[PDB]
Formats: C-alpha cells, structure tokens, sequence
C-alpha cells in the first residue's frame, strides 16, 4: 500500500500527499 | 495551521502542520523539535490514540488543537 517517494526514496503512507521527509508532492 | 503538543514533563511544543497531514508526519515535526524519534512517540487526542496512516482531518483535529505526546508506549 505504501508510496516510495521518487526523490528520497522512502515510503510513505496513502493517506499522505507529500514525502515525510523530504516534503515533496505525491506523483 | 497551529497545533500543541504538550508532554509528560509538562513542556509544550508548538507545530505548525496543515490538515492534510498523517500523524506519522507530525511525529517528524516532532523529531525535528524535540530529536525524539517517531518509533518511540505516541500520540494522543480525545483519550484515544492516533494511527500514524491517518491525517489530522480524518480525527477532526484543528487550528490551536492540542495532543498529548507519550514515549515507548
Ligand atoms: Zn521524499
């Protein structure tokens, strides 16, 4: 279910529409 | 918006956090003010916890809202 960020490459929740921790928008 | 977060010593942090939110991402927030990792915090508003994959609008919480931090749980 969860979303790798393309930058930072963590993996945040669906719910959320930006990085935890880099703060970029969601693809 | 802006958002308290009181703890057990008595200490209360302020955070400025939008709706849209998670709870996991508050708790970063937190990290960055207090350098207590996210692992180890729980959240607390309305006597219930709060999951970390839900956003600040899923539990109606708002402008000046107020949520107790605990460690280890
Ligand atoms: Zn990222």
């Amino acid at each position: 279910i969860k979303w790798a960020c393309e930058y930072c490459t963590y993996e945040n929740w669906p719910s959320a529409i930006k990085c935890t921790m880099c703060r970029a928008q969601r693809p | 918006m802006q958002i308290f977060v009181k703890t057990l010593t008595g200490k209360t942090i302020t955070l400025e956090v939008e709706p849209s939110d998670t709870i996991e991402n508050v708790k970063a927030k937190i990290q960055d003010k207090e350098g207590i990792p996210p692992d180890q915090q729980r959240l607390i508003f309305a006597g219930k916890q709060l999951e970390d994959g839900r956003t600040l609008s899923d539990y109606n919480i708002q402008k000046e809202s107020t949520l107790h931090l605990v460690l280890r749980l």
